[PDB]
């Protein structure tokens, strides 16, 4: 639960 | 014959993506079929990228893993370049030097489940049973309904695939060599053996089974 797989902002 | 998904990307970085289909006179859907032949990946610096679900079954369908720096420089560059060129060769947890999808591409009826069998003895999370099977049944194993329907004996190697935490009302997951005679491994076994390609030797992530 961090989780995984597809997101954004402050990468 | 050309096709292919995204990955990791956001909204205008999706655009460019579409922008650069859109020219070469393609297909793009969001989720993975065995028609899709390339899967653009977020990356970084370069070429290290993300474990997502549709990076194992590009290279689980041992298709084309290109990173995203395939297509920001397609277009920085007035046409399509080459494959080999901006593969995708590691991840957060994987590695750097690995590159999975060459093997994969490459070595492709020498399969890393070599006549296995595989058991996704449930519950996982982020992943449906049937697309980590799906993963499985692409790398070349052969999913099994539940244990006792196992095909023992004779030629196959038999193990038991179950995520180890994502167990609700749990150590349900204790008794299970005590449910019968196969290895029992986290997901981890699976993940991490698609990704590098390397058929792993299990020797390392074995849920421990009641005798």
């Amino acid at each position: 639960g961090f989780g995984e797989y597809s997101r954004s902002p402050t990468f | 014959r050309m096709s292919m998904v995204v990955s990791g990307l956001t909204p205008e970085e999706f655009m460019l993506v579409y922008k650069f289909a859109r020219k070469h006179h393609i297909t793009l859907t969001n989720l993975i079929t065995e028609e899709t032949t390339h899967v653009v990946m977020k990356t970084d610096a370069e070429f290290v990228c993300e474990r997502t679900l549709k990076y194992f079954l590009g290279i689980a369908g041992g298709k084309w893993v290109v990173s995203y720096f395939w297509v920001t420089q397609s277009i920085k560059e007035r046409k399509m370049l080459n494959e080999h060129d901006f593969e995708v060769r590691g991840d957060v947890v994987n590695g750097r030097n690995h590159q999975g999808p060459k093997r994969a591409r490459e070595s492709q009826d020498r399969k890393i489940f070599r006549g296995l069998e595989i058991c996704c003895y449930g519950p996982f999370t982020n992943m449906p049973t049937d697309q980590l099977e799906w993963m499985v049944q692409l790398c070349g194993a052969s999913v099994v309904k539940e244990l006792s329907s196992f095909t023992l004996g004779t030629g196959v190697h038999p193990i038991v695939v179950v995520q180890p935490d994502a167990w609700t009302e749990d150590n349900g997951f204790h008794a299970i060599g005590q449910m019968c005679e196969a290895p029992v491994v986290t997901r981890e076994w699976v993940l991490d053996s698609v990704a590098l390609y390397q058929c792993q030797e299990l020797d390392t992530y074995l849920i421990p089974q009641i005798p």
